[PDB]
Parts: structure tokens; C-alpha cells; sequence
């Protein structure tokens, strides 16, 4: 993000989380190290006939902008047939 | 459209804001390529459908070829083949 | 989960129907392949 | 008869307990639709009408016949020997296409017949002729 | 152009965009599309 230094990241994705299934929404804006879970909470609106969209929006440097990131998705489940399934991630790296 | 979408693009360096101008950059994915992926991360384990648009978590690809009892089995396995039970018939003969 | 990708021809005047009676780590002791019924499966694409 | 210790005849004395009824059809619950065509759908409504229904979060389980849908691969050859081959009978969720193999009879796809019915639907793996299909798979995209 | 409609899809999708969200939503119609034209409505005394 040198190209656009960020004070914040819209971690907006999407997930059909069957029952008990979990995605874990992060970053680590040290680029990888830390996988910090986004502390400014999705949006969970139904993102149409199936999925959730989780639409994050959060100041992730809160001092100034991260020029450098890596966001993520913790897949996980109960069991290996309530399988948790993502598409759409919608990343907006921001600066407000 | 294409090549008025590269003309929005000729637009976009000038575009007047676009937004206000706040838009940083975009991290997106739709789980039919590895180039967002951080599979290097080895914590990493989705299964990407590569037309299809959509990933749940890796599995384990447990291939069998079944095997054959052979009583039961009324099939005549021909060779390599399996094939009905059959007998013989002599379809042609030529005597002289 | 599961695949069929068995391999056959069925030539015309013949027919392949494909069919397992499953047993599973989801199921109970006792319960066989007399209990399971031809359950069928289609080839060349995937199943649960 | 194990002989510990026993209320009497008229100390106010009494059982409780939650039990498993077997729940009564129109009783403790009507049946009732919702979702249509690509989604039809049914529902043990636990009878908002009569219900002795368990306690809220307490457990229901169904018993019921359905109909399969069957999705019936259909195919036709060299002079119209159509393999009009009735298919897999399943739910309409994964009702299966037979993946006939008479060397005459082209992939047309599937004619499923419908669940209590007799129509057709076709989402499948299933190839149509030299993968012309192809002319729609891109103006597809491009009428997104 | 589906390059095209995953940045369209999911980074028109992350927005930061329009002055933010001063428009909240769209209708078109060509003249064109029978789930855009409400004959249900039988005033459509039209012909597209």
C-alpha cells in the first residue's frame, strides 16, 4: 500500500457459514506477523439468497497510514461437512 | 465497452475525485486463482473452484478404485474389462 | 464426500447404473449392505 | 418395591418431567408451503392453530414419505431412437443425470421429470454439441 | 471484461467511492426487460 498508504481497511468478504462453521476476519498491517482480528466489527447483512457479506470498516493504523498489509480469512469447523465456503472478498484498504 | 471501459480508465487518471478522491486501494478475491492466496502460509487451506467462483476448506483426496466378487459378480470380467455373462456362439464359419 | 470417475462405454441395446450400499463412521454397528440399499451415483461429477 | 422411601395417600405429592410425546399430525403440527418454483418448500408448522408443541428449543423429528424428482437424460440419434432415459430418482437437490453412453444417442442434457409431476431441468456437468455452448458461456458474462 | 466485473463485483464493492453513499441505489430499463417493465401495471398501453 505504498502506492496508498492506509488508516484503515474495509475487510468486507463474503461466506455461507453453514451451522457452527466460522471464518475469523484479521489482519496483520505488519504483513503477515500478527494476525490481529479486525477490532471494528462486519457488517453481517445477508449478501443475497444464501451468503453472508461481513462488512468490516476499521482505522487498522489508528495514527497516520499503514503503507504495507495482509488481511485473512480463519476457515474452521466443527466438522469436516459443515464446511464453511467464501467468495467476494471486498478489501478496501482506506485512509479516513 | 471494453474499449470505452479503457476509455473510463483515460478518464480515471483526471476523473475529477471518482469518489470525493478517498478510495486507497483493493485487496479482492473470487477463489479461481492463487496470486492472492497466501498458500505460502502454510496455516493456509481452502478449495478454490476454479469456474465456479467460490472455496471451502482443503480436503483430503481419498481415491479408490473398488475390487470385484467375482461369484456374485454375474459380469464376465473380460480381461481388463467387465462385460454381462455371456456363453460363446460360433456368429461365422467358413468350411472349405 | 465422495466421486464416481469409473470408466465404461455403454454401447446402444446396454445399460451402466451405478450404485453403492454405504456403510458410514455416520452409522451404527450392525447396519450392512443388507439393511443399505443400491444407493445410485452419477460419474464424472462430484458427490456428498 | 425397592423399599426406600414413599409419600402417602393425600400429602400433596406429585410427578414432572419433560416426555417425548409422539406429536400428532393437525394436532401438534399442520403442514404448510413456503418458497416456490425453484425453491418449493414444505413445513411441519408444530400447529400455531392446536399445538401440546414441547417446550420452546426442547426437540421436534418428522416422519414423512416425498416424492424424488428424477432427472431423466435425454439424448437422440441417427433416425430418432430417442434414449429418452428416465433418470436418477433423488430429490430435485442432486436428482441425477444417468450419463448414457450409446454411441448414436447425443447429450442433450436432461428432461427431469418433475417430483410429483412430469417436467424438466437441466444444471449439469453434462456437454452439448462440440462445446458450441461456448457462444453463450461469453455473452453471458458480457450481459452481466 | 471478467477482470473487469471482479474489480466492478468486489473493489466498486469495497467503494470508499461516489461522495461515500450520497446516491443509495439504481433502476434502468432499455425498454427491454420483462422483470423491469411492470405490465402488472396494465397502463403499459407501450410496446417495447
Amino acid at each position: 500500500m505504498t502506492e496508498a498508504p492506509y488508516n484503515t481497511v474495509r475487510f468486507s468478504y463474503e461466506a455461507f457459514l453453514p451451522k457452527g462453521t466460522k471464518v475469523v476476519p484479521k489482519y496483520s498491517a505488519d504483513d503477515g506477523k500478527t494476525w490481529k482480528t479486525f477490532t471494528k466489527s462486519p457488517t453481517t447483512t445477508r449478501a443475497n439468497n444464501e451468503f453472508t457479506r461481513y462488512v468490516i470498516d476499521e482505522k487498522v493504523k489508528s495514527s497516520g497510514t499503514n503503507t504495507k498489509l495482509q488481511v485473512r480469512l480463519d476457515l474452521s469447523t466443527e466438522n469436516s461437512f459443515l464446511r464453511p465456503r467464501v467468495r467476494r472478498l471486498m478489501v478496501t484498504t482506506r485512509d479516513e | 465497452l471494453e474499449y470505452n471501459q479503457a476509455v473510463n480508465a483515460l478518464d480515471d487518471g483526471a476523473m475529477e475525485g471518482q469518489n470525493p478522491l478517498t478510495l486507497r486501494s483493493v485487496f479482492s478475491e473470487g477463489f479461481i486463482s492463487l496470486d492472492k492466496a497466501d498458500i505460502t502460509h502454510p496455516d493456509f487451506g481452502i478449495v478454490f473452484s476454479f469456474e465456479d467462483a467460490e472455496a471451502t476448506l482443503a480436503y483430503t483426496e481419498a481415491v479408490n478404485q473398488p475390487k470385484i466378487i467375482p461369484g456374485d459378480t454375474t459380469a464376465h470380467i473380460w480381461g481388463r474389462l467387465i462385460s454381462a455373462p455371456f456363453t460363446e456362439e460360433r456368429t461365422i464359419y467358413q468350411g472349405q | 464426500r465422495i466421486v464416481l470417475m469409473s470408466t465404461y462405454l455403454t454401447p446402444e441395446r446396454t445399460g451402466c447404473t451405478w450404485e453403492m450400499k454405504l456403510i458410514l463412521d455416520d452409522m451404527a454397528s450392525s447396519t450392512t449392505f443388507d439393511q443399505l440399499k443400491w444407493e445410485p451415483i452419477g460419474n464424472y461429477q462430484d458427490l456428498d | 418395591s425397592p423399599q426406600g422411601q414413599e409419600p402417602s395417600g393425600g400429602t400433596s405429592y406429585y410427578v414432572s418431567y419433560k416426555y417425548n410425546k409422539r406429536m400428532e399430525a393437525g394436532k401438534d403440527y399442520e403442514v404448510t408451503t413456503q418458497g416456490e418454483g425453484l425453491s418449493k418448500k414444505w413445513y411441519i408448522n408444530f400447529t400455531p392453530s392446536n399445538g401440546a408443541k414441547p417446550i420452546d428449543q426442547t426437540v421436534v423429528l418428522v416422519d414423512y414419505t416425498y416424492y424424488l424428482a428424477r432427472k431423466d437424460s435425454v439424448f437422440i440419434n441417427k433416425y430418432g431412437d430417442i434414449a429418452i432415459l428416465p433418470g436418477e430418482p433423488n430429490i430435485m437437490r442432486l436428482v441425477t443425470p444417468p450419463l448414457n453412453t450409446d454411441p448414436e444417442n447425443l447429450q442433450l442434457g436432461t428432461v427431469t421429470v418433475l417430483p410429483d409431476s412430469d417436467e424438466a431441468v437441466c444444471i449439469s456437468f453434462a456437454i452439448t454439441r462440440l462445446s458450441m455452448e461456448d457462444l453463450q458461456k461469453v455473452k453471458t458474462r458480457v450481459d452481466n
